[PDB]
């Protein structure tokens, strides 16, 4: 008797803190972290400012970033309704393969059946380490990726020695050629180019946050 | 150290030699039960996010779901309408359980950590670790112990009262999907990712047998009423009937129209029919004993991830990743 | 490498039964237990919960 | 004779075609809770709109065009002109209501969702309809909109011709609170938001364009399009009639008025194209 209308109230204050715990998620936007092991992966997030989270807001923006901490990647379907992925890779480790590992982990994430709408950050760290190793050493990029050759700096690019703006390029453009080959126009990447010192990192997130909502709301109108 | 392959070679020949006639060589005279129709009864909301579990009551009356917006909800089938709302710490869980006497709700995630929660006293009571690797399924096997597998290829039997392992259940090679109790909770299988199902003994703590049916991941597995057979599901769109004294499998339920992965697998109370949920959206009522179908439950928007029957019989209820729970009679 | 061959001999030693009495078996408990299941024969609204 | 003839069946075709789509539209919308999305409020408003419209006033005006002879009493005249005129003025300011709301969509993303909610679209949707409404019954079912010229004396004495004589300021302001407001306001969104396409394609472009403006031109020419040239005649001859005595016809005026009531049977074919709603379509007949 008296005891379905206790229950009725009862729903109702839990519908109520339902209702305020609404606005509060969909306020929040979700980054996942995911990087290539011994690639930078610890300083990017030290510096900015089983499991690990971080909390930052900018421009009174909420973000929400993971690191997960298995060669196989079976939990991987838990995070399709994240905002966009954060891949960081070393790209002076061509030699110790590391970046052909690294091609192979990023052409594997990019395909996946279930993130065909994820978008993906590139982070490409320690560019002095990779300076240095093509300036002043005898060993060439050449032997360790033979089309290294056949590339020549893409006319528009902006650029320091012609050497280094060359090998960068072509790094850049080894994963571009993975990253436009399929998915149409659902999802997107974003190289960057990014060391130790550098203090952008999280404009740079930022902006690219907000062109891939900008891009997936234009699509959706028939506009893109 | 080649004795291996012999010993391999032995089983084969046995179980060879076991087999007589096939299941529908027996069966095939009985009649069919027919169509069997199932309409919508009742629809629960609530959940921001999509749902990966769920289990119902002993009372068949309270079940719980959880979902990666970080939070367990124990609903009331009968009257729809919600009687505890539980924050979680970590907003990733894979799994959920119901204690048998109605007090205790267990829920593990991506965390490396089982947590145990009070219902009659709602805060934590106690945090079992030692995991190495994320959590997949937990069953209460009694109000203070509890069994639990991991992502490490491992599975333990916890104390609730002191959280430390008590055994240890290793063997497998790859990551371990799902597990499920006996009807006497004496004995506990598992599916893993390597194509393999293994028969546990919980007092003596050493594997018994092995089936090596499958040819894919494994996602799902659940006994038969009878306690002698149980049947699992695989990412090849395919469910495997076994049995443990047989030692062997008797019968593959396949269709040529369907191409998807398998999530969850549950059998009727009398056992005649076996329901089971796809990747396209819908769940599929099978026949036990001839392997036919018998009817569709369609109307979720997205994949099903959970599904269970009430220990009454009385109705069944599926989760999707639509944030949305139906009960199906 | 022993410890993985101990395990082999070890479930060799077990008794097995034909095909035939564990099927006959299941058909058995499916057909004595087939009248107490709401799925399978629809009940009269009156005992339904749901309706 | 043959002339009477032909116009029913296309009227009659016109009828048919203004509640089919909007009535299956309106059923799609309700049956299914994929669709219950905040932006399909703006647009089941429309559709109800359009829908009330053609159900009330074409069949009417048609038995009118047909007879010569209206066979009702001044107080149902009264009552179908001002049903007309609150429908037609009711159905532009859910499209603008639309275009301000992809407006917002597409240049402030970090923000949709806080300036949108279930509790605000139903007070736009209410201010929307209220204003609507107070512009059309308040001052037609009272005698402000009456004329005093000799034509429209005998019309109003009369009770069998129903016919449309308003004074300058009424016709004033009706029109531009109902088209030329709502028009500015439109052009202003879809200039902004054909701009930030572009800026995007050009970013793309520059970005990854070795490796690989029509659509979003496209969409906005047809939307724009079809509803100027449906509503921008009619609101133009509608002052200029009264700004000059015996300047325009009065069958061209009922033609226009005619060719603005077409709009309502597109509205469906413009703002329902999604794949969702063509799935609910399939499903649903
Ligand atoms: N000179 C230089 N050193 C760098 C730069 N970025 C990273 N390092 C070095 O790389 C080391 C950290 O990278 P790793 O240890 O490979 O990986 P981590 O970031 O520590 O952790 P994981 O990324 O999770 O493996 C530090 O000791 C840094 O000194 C850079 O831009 N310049
Ligand atoms: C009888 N037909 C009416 C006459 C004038 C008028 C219409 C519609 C909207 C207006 O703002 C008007 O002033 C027409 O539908």
């Amino acid at each position: 008797r008296n005891e379905e209308k206790a229950q009725r109230e009862a729903n109702k204050k839990i519908e109520k803190q339902l209702q305020k715990d609404k606005q509060v998620y969909r306020a929040t936007h979700r980054l996942l972290l995911l990087g290539a092991g011994e690639s930078g992966k610890s300083t990017i997030v030290k510096q900015m400012r089983g499991i690990f989270e971080t909390k930052f807001q900018v421009d009174k923006v909420n973000f929400h970033m993971f690191d997960v901490g298995d060669e196989r990647r079976k939990w991987i379907q838990c995070f399709n309704d994240v905002t966009a992925i954060i891949f960081v890779v070393a790209s002076s480790s061509y030699n110790m393969n590391r970046l052909q590992e690294a091609l192979n982990l990023f052409k594997s994430i990019w395909n996946n059946r279930w993130l065909r709408t994820i978008s993906v950050i590139l982070f490409l760290n320690k560019q002095d380490l990779l300076a240095e190793k093509v300036l002043a050493g005898k060993s060439k990029i050449e032997d360790y990726f033979p089309e290294f050759a056949r590339y020549t700096t893409p006319e528009d690019a902006t650029p320091e020695d012609p050497r280094v703006t060359r090998a960068k390029y072509f790094i850049r453009d080894e994963f571009l050629r993975i990253s436009t080959a399929s998915g149409d126009g659902r999802h997107y990447c974003y190289p960057h180019f990014t060391c130790a010192v550098d203090t952008e990192n999280i404009r740079r997130v930022f902006n690219d946050c907000r062109d891939i909502i900008q891009r997936m709301h234009l699509r959706q109108y028939e506009l893109l | 150290r080649q004795e291996a392959e012999q010993l391999k070679n032995q089983i084969r020949d046995a179980r060879k030699a076991c087999a007589d006639a096939t299941l529908s060589q027996i069966t095939n005279n009985i009649d069919p039960v027919g169509r069997i129709q199932m309409r919508t009864r009742r629809t629960l909301r609530g959940h921001l996010a999509k749902i990966y579990a769920m289990h119902w009551g002993t009372d068949s009356r309270l079940l719980v779901s959880a979902s990666q917006d970080g939070k367990l909800i124990i609903w009331d089938s009968y009257t729809t309408n919600k009687v505890h709302a539980i924050p979680l710490r970590s907003s990733w869980v894979m799994t959920c359980a119901y204690a048998p006497s109605g007090n205790y709700v267990a829920c593990g995630g991506l965390d490396n950590i089982c947590s145990i929660y009070n219902l009659k006293t709602v805060r934590v009571s106690r945090e079992l670790a030692g995991h190495t690797g994320y959590l997949s399924c937990c069953r209460f096997l009694d109000d203070n112990q509890i069994v639990t597998s991991s992502g490490d290829t491992t599975c333990a039997l916890w104390d609730i009262e002191t959280g430390q392992q008590t055994t240890t259940f290793t063997g497998h090679t790859g990551d371990v999907m799902s597990l499920s109790l006996a009807p006497d909770t004496r004995l506990f299988v598992s599916g893993a990712c390597d194509a393999s199902a293994k028969l546990w003994d919980v007092r003596e703590g050493m594997c018994r047998q092995t089936f090596t049916g499958h040819e894919s991941d494994i996602n799902a597995i659940c006994f038969f009423p009878n306690g002698n057979a149980f049947a699992t599901g695989s990412d090849d769109a395919t469910c495997r009937l076994f049995d443990l004294r047989a030692d062997q499998e008797l019968m593959t339920y396949s269709h040529d129209n369907i191409i998807c992965g398998i999530t969850s697998v549950s059998f009727s109370k009398s056992g005649r029919l076996l329901l089971a949920g796809y990747d396209d959206f819908n769940c599929n009522v099978w026949d036990a004993l001839k392997a036919d179908r018998a009817g569709v439950l369609a109307g979720h928007d997205n994949r099903v991830s959970c599904l269970g029957v009430t220990d009454d019989g009385m109705a069944v209820a599926t989760g999707s990743w639509d944030s949305f729970l139906k009960i199906w009679n | 490498a022993r410890k993985l061959v101990e395990q082999l001999k070890m479930e060799a030693n077990i008794d097995r039964i034909k095909v035939s009495k564990a099927a006959a078996d299941l058909m058995a408990y499916c057909e004595a237990h087939a009248k107490e299941d709401p799925l399978l024969t629809p009940v009269p609204a009156s005992e339904n919960p749901f309706r | 004779e043959v002339w009477v003839v032909g116009m029913g069946i296309v009227m009659s075709l016109i009828v048919l075609a203004i509640v089919f789509g909007n009535v299956l539209v309106i059923t799609a919308i309700a049956k299914f809770e994929r669709l219950q999305t905040v932006t399909n409020y703006f647009i089941t408003s429309l559709a109800c709109a359009d829908l009330v419209m053609g159900l009330a006033v074409v069949p009417f005006g048609a038995a009118h065009i047909l007879t010569k002879t209206w066979t009702f009493g001044n107080f149902w005249c009264e009552f179908w002109t001002s049903i007309d005129v609150l429908c037609v003025t009711a159905s532009i300011e859910t499209l603008c209501v639309i275009a301000v709301d992809r407006y917002f969509a597409i240049t402030s993303p970090f923000k949709y969702q806080s300036l949108l909610t279930k509790n605000k679209a139903r007070v736009i949707i209410l201010m929307v309809w209220i204003v609507s409404g107070l512009t059309s019954f308040l001052p037609i079912q009272m005698h402000w909109y009456r004329a005093t010229h000799q034509e429209a004396i005998n019309c109003y004495a009369e009770e069998t011709c129903c016919d449309f004589f308003t004074n300058q300021a009424y016709a004033i302001a009706s029109s531009i609170v109902s088209f030329y407001v709502p028009l500015v306001i439109m052009v202003f969104v879809y200039s902004r938001v054909f701009q930030e396409a572009k800026r995007q394609l050009q970013k793309i472009d520059k970005s990854e364009g070795r490796f690989h403006e029509h659509k979003a031109l496209k969409t906005l020419g047809i939307i724009m399009g079809t509803f100027t040239l449906c509503w921008l005649p009619f609101f133009i001859v509608n002052i200029v009639h009264v700004i000059q005595d015996n300047l325009i016809r009065k069958e061209v005026y009922i033609l226009l008025n005619w060719i603005g009531y077409v709009n309502s049977g597109f509205n469906p074919l413009i703002y329902c194209r999604s794949p969702d709603f063509r799935i609910a379509f399939q499903e649903l007949l």
